[PDB]
DNA sequence: AAGTACTTGAG
RNA sequence: UCGACCAGGA
DNA sequence: CTCAAGTACTTTTTCCGGTCATT
């Protein structure tokens, strides 16, 4: 569909970042940080980006 | 008066089983969410629905 | 376990 | 205050 | 260039305390 889905969207560019409700930090006190596992692929997604665009 | 019935009557070994209802007896209208959903949390023992 | 949905392969 | 195993109920 | 067989995939009833590690 020409409007809602073209072929070359199904191919990623531009990431969307979910917002904190999504992927909640589970704090266990106050320095007792705690992140959800949704925050630590994208922290890594951001890691692995980081480095290819480096080498570019 | 006399039960028009006899009655089969006598000692037997029975047995307290550890099903108790005051430790099962529960009743939640509006309490503690889940952080995620925001829905009832689960189970008596943390005040579900 | 039993479909499906394909590749992989013989004649 | 988070979710995995185990053991149980009708 | 047809069709046999090998390849992979996706399901599997409903509600209802303790112990472990780590968040
Ligand atoms: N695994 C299971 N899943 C779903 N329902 C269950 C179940 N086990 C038991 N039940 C429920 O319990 C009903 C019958 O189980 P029970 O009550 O324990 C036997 P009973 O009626 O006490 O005596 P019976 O053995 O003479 O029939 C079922 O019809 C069902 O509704």
């Amino acid at each position: 569909n020409e409007v809602f889905s073209r072929p070359e969207w199904m191919i990623l560019t531009c990431l969307p970042v979910p917002p904190p409700p999504v992927r909640p930090s589970i704090s266990f006190n106050e320095s007792q940080r705690g992140e959800d596992d949704l925050t630590f692929k994208l922290a890594d997604i951001l890691k692995a980006n980081i480095s290819l665009e480096t080498l570019e | 008066k006399k039960l028009m019935a006899q009655i089969f009557f006598g000692p037997t070994y029975y047995q307290r089983l550890r099903h108790m209802v005051d430790d099962k007896i529960h009743a939640r209208a509006r309490g503690p969410m889940q952080v995620l959903t925001r829905q009832p949390v689960e189970g008596r023992s943390r005040d579900g629905g």
